[PDB]
């Protein structure tokens, strides 16, 4: 609460948001992208979280085309609640204030949706979110140029047995 | 992706100009996505960002516009690790044995029954980061194995640097921002003010080691392969630490390229070396930059950049839209004097013809030539000495130019691969006089929608990567955000278009309409004043709270 924003549409689409501060300012972003690519969204955060073999099984791979099982392992191992705890105290007021207001503006338009622009309707994974499921994204996004590269590396690292 | 920054000395209205063509994946958690920002008083920026950050990643505002590219630095290192004789969970720094920490993660899996599996897999850690197994080339044996640090797992500065950014007035402002924080993961930034500035910068979060530890420091045959590794069995070799950096272990910012400039900076993709190359950038660490050939890309860029001539926004804008295939420049002259020495040849008078009529382009209606030259190029991409010119340092804008057709075995092995080329393109099924629009689409529902461009690998500017699905070719990442803007006197004016359109949900009216632009590649206003705005006959407007 304390959350406001006023949100113009122009042609194709395009999201122009007016507010009064940054959780204002996150409000309408997170409303008005939800309004377009609510699932997308709720997909990518699932893949983020670790939890794709939970809702599709191993057989299936994530949009970045890794399997399910070894996705989940990476990204489990990469945004641990001790990670994503310290990234977040790390933030300054303004970023926290962005955030809160993106996962209240998604969440409203969630409450509200009926299906006109949401083809994902009434999936168990479509559901609620919270600033810990921005950072997981926020932290994938990080480590694309770096470990993210190497993620199947990472779940393929054992110690030999007894081989010659 | 390219960015190309004009300056007064350049432009042909004297103030800046910026092109911002990023080449990024048309779904997923990369997709972009148009939005504009105000805060009154002291925020209004408008661009496009990535799904879930409450930030413009790449944008413009009243006096500035700004874009990023793919950097060639390093984000990360190996370390090869020495590991204990008597135990392979063991590995040794300064000869001292030290343990492999176990983290273990616990993974729930829908089984075939539809219940839940509980899988736990172990994590080994060293005191680099994450044990990684390649096979075949980073193993883990009862020798060595290999550990990464990615440098941009410290860095918690990203989405401020972003939202600082978002906040610059010009040129000299961003530079100070970006310098100030270090919060930029992996991308070069180029920008353009209302002044006449033109802005590159190759500043980002990368490892840093003294010049005087590299020599020793460095794996020789992996770093000879362009993978950053380092000798993790030597405190020696941990990163750098510099007090002026903002993080520690990275490079502080006045050891990274920066190029300010009045006339013009570019980047596609390729070191810092030759953004203008009036003025090369060099010296720097070889994990920060090389002096690397430029890809086709850039080179044709530059190509159309240097010079005394003018530059007007219609030059930038159709530099994307020419969909000019610049390999063609290279390869093709010679490709087709190859062909008219081998009329006789009835396997390769289909392909000679395709070739003769096509018009070196990426377009819609681009013959098939543009099908046989790429299976020719892939092919020609791995005969050995085959260039008339090869690289030359000397000449780094020029060459590799020709094919050497006076040397026979290069002459015989150009011939078969053409031959091996159209043997495949016509084992294909694509039916007479199809065009490339004719392959490459974009599905949207039951429908297609024909998409103009190519791959960055044979020089198109306006990148497109498709993959082959049943009987055409599917675009999956390339050309997204566009945005080209200029400052008349009134305000920002910005021309572009979302590629692959807002919404990726099939019910959105949002879905293909800026997708159907694409395809004939008609790019339009990105309004950005209250003006603008209010003037769009679609104008629509809501409030909320809670
Ligand atoms: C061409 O190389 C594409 C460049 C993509 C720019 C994306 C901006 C980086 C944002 C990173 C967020 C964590």
């Amino acid at each position: 609460t304390g959350l406001a924003a006023d949100i113009r549409w122009t042609a194709y689409g395009v999201p122009h948001i007016r507010a009064k501060d940054e959780r204002g300012l996150g409000y309408g972003i997170g409303y008005a992208y939800a309004r377009d690519n609510a699932c997308l969204l709720a997909e990518e955060i699932v893949t983020a979280r670790g939890e794709r073999a939970r809702y599709f099984g191993s057989e299936g791979k994530s949009s970045a085309e890794l399997d399910n099982l070894p996705s989940d392992i990476f990204y489990a191992w990469l945004n641990q609640p001790e990670a994503l705890q310290a990234f977040w105290q790390a933030q300054t007021p303004a970023v926290r204030q962005l955030l809160e207001g993106y996962a209240a503006g998604f969440n409203r338009f969630l409450r509200e949706a009926d299906g006109k622009t949401t083809s994902c309707l009434g999936q168990p994974w479509l559901r609620a979110i919270a600033t810990d499921d921005l950072l997981r994204l926020t932290r994938r996004l990080l480590v694309e140029g770096g470990v993210g590269q190497f993620a199947d590396a990472l779940v393929a690292a054992a110690p030999p047995g007894a081989e010659k | 992706s390219n960015a190309i920054a004009v300056g007064s000395e350049r432009s042909a209205d004297g103030k800046g100009m910026l092109l911002a063509n990023p080449h990024f994946p048309w779904n997923g958690a990369m997709r972009f996505y148009q939005m504009h920002l105000t805060i009154p008083g002291r925020l209004d920026v408008m661009g496009a960002s990535l799904p879930g950050l409450p930030v413009v990643n790449i944008g413009f505002s009243r006096h500035l516009a700004w874009t990023h590219t793919v950097d060639t630095s390093s984000h990360f290192t190996l370390y090869r690790l020495a590991l204990d004789p008597k135990d392979p969970r063991r590995y040794l720094v300064d000869g001292r044995s030290l343990p492999l920490e176990e983290k273990s993660v616990a993974i729930e899996v829908r089984g075939a029954d539809g219940k839940l599996s509980r899988v736990e897999h172990k994590v080994y850690q060293s005191i680099y980061g994450p044990l990684v197994v390649w096979p075949g080339k980073l193993d883990w044996n009862r020798s060595e194995a290999y550990a990464l640090r990615d440098a941009n797992l410290e860095n918690t500065r990203v989405l401020q640097q972003w939202y600082s950014i978002n906040q610059a007035s010009d040129v000299a402002d961003l530079r100070r921002r970006v310098e100030a924080l270090q919060g930029i993961p992996w991308v070069n930034t180029l920008a353009a003010d209302e002044q006449g500035n033109a802005l590159y910068m190759n500043q980002s979060v990368v490892p840093y080691l003294k010049p005087e530890l590299i020599p020793a420091c460095a794996i020789p045959q992996l770093v000879a392969e362009g993978l950053p590794a380092l000798q993790g069995q030597d405190s020696r070799c941990a990163w750098s630490r510099d007090p002026a950096a903002a993080q520690a272990g990275i490079t502080p910012a006045a050891q990274l390229p920066v190029l300010l400039r009045r006339d013009f900076v570019q980047n596609s993709n390729d070191s810092a070396w030759l953004t203008n190359p009036a003025s090369p950038l060099q010296g720097f660490s070889p994990l920060v930059s090389q002096e690397k050939p430029i890809g086709p890309r850039a080179r044709y860029a530059l190509s159309r950049l240097q010079g005394k001539q003018p530059l007007e926004a219609k030059t930038l804008e159709e530099m994307v839209t020419a969909n000019h295939v610049f390999s063609a420049d290279q390869v093709l002259p010679d490709l087709l004097r190859l062909c008219r020495d081998n009329q006789g040849e009835k396997s390769l008078a289909r392909a000679c013809a395709a070739l003769a009529q096509w018009d070196r382009g990426a377009n819609l209606d681009s013959g098939s030539g543009f099908v046989y030259f790429q299976r020719f190029m892939q092919r020609f991409a791995e005969l050995d000495g085959a260039w008339k010119e090869p690289f030359d340092a000397q000449r780094p804008l020029d060459t590799p130019q020709g094919i050497a057709l006076d040397r026979p075995q290069v002459a015989t092995q150009v011939r078969q691969a053409l031959a091996d080329a159209a043997a495949e393109v016509e084992k294909s099924g694509i039916p007479d006089g199809a065009r490339w629009g004719d392959l490459q689409v974009s599905t949207r529902g039951q429908e297609r929608i024909a998409i103009p461009g190519g791959d960055g690998h044979f020089g198109v500017y306006n990148a497109i990567q498709s993959v082959r699905k049943g009987d055409h070719l599917e675009v999956v990442g390339g050309t997204s955000y566009i945005q080209l803007v200029t400052f008349p006197e009134e305000g920002p004016k910005a021309r572009g278009l979302l590629a692959f359109s807002q919404s990726s949900d099939p019910r959105s009216p949002h879905y293909r309409d800026q997708t159907e632009l694409f395809s004939r590649q008609q790019w339009q206003t990105l309004p950005f004043s209250d003006r603008q705005i209010d003037a769009d006959p679609q104008l629509q407007r809501l409030s909320i709270r809670e």
